[PDB]
């Protein structure tokens, strides 16, 4: 809203933490890049190993 | 009975073909545990499609251990 | 030299720092295509030749 | 507001190649100047810390 959207405009994706350690990673090349994002955030998880 | 389980892989343009058959003729050799081998090659290499193929390889083969070899740079 | 190509100076940098250089002999380590690159800045530095 | 910039690579699947567009979003986020901030000032060091 307060960036201009003429010009660009900006979508949202965003992944639940997996137990598992593949799938962070898996869901990088095909959940995470897939889509093209153009920066990634990350976060601690609720349960921390 | 009492073999070992092993993978190998093959990557890239080169072709190992009867080599690799051979290696196994000559890797019988002399011992007393007996190496299985299960063979998968490549066409194409890749973070998503190597990581894949090892693993979905471990489900069938559940071999104790890995060799790699690519025709890459 | 440690260096990195980094937005738009990594060259004015990188030239700017390698140009100080006088020695005969260098050991250079790098990924392949970046030994591509550093070449074709040592080959503008002349820093390839006899 | 800078130009030229190649989509990331569609997919991992196919690409051996690295983004030529990407180290230059790293260079500029960086050098931000969004001072104001619910959490506080906002600048990045040298090693993006």
């Amino acid at each position: 809203k307060r960036h201009f959207t003429r010009k660009i405009q900006l979508n949202a994706t965003s992944v639940t933490h997996r137990p598992n350690a593949i799938q962070m990673a898996l869901s990088v090349c095909e959940d995470l890049i897939s889509s093209q994002v153009y920066a990634i955030l990350v976060s601690h998880p609720p349960a921390p190993t | 009975h009492p073999n070992m389980d092993i993978a190998v892989i093959l990557v890239g343009t080169t072709e190992e073909v009867a080599i690799k058959d051979v290696h196994e003729k000559d890797d019988f050799h002399h011992l007393p545990v007996t190496p299985r081998v299960e063979l998968v090659t490549m066409q194409e290499s890749d973070p998503k499609s190597i990581i894949t193929r090892i693993c979905d390889l471990m489900s069938d083969k559940k071999v104790q251990g890995v060799v790699f070899g690519d025709d890459t740079d | 030299i440690h260096l990195d190509m980094s937005l738009d100076d990594i060259d004015s940098k990188i030239q700017n720092q390698l140009k100080k250089l006088q020695s005969p002999v260098i050991l250079l380590y790098c990924t392949k295509e970046e030994a591509t690159y550093i070449f074709e800045v040592a080959h503008s530095v002349g820093l390839t030749g006899y | 507001e800078m130009e030229q910039i190649t989509d990331p690579p569609r997919g991992c699947v196919g690409n051996t190649n690295i983004w030529k567009t990407g180290p230059l979003f790293k260079r500029v986020l960086m050098s931000s100047k969004y001072p104001d901030g619910v959490t506080g000032r906002i600048e990045f060091n040298e090693d993006g810390d």
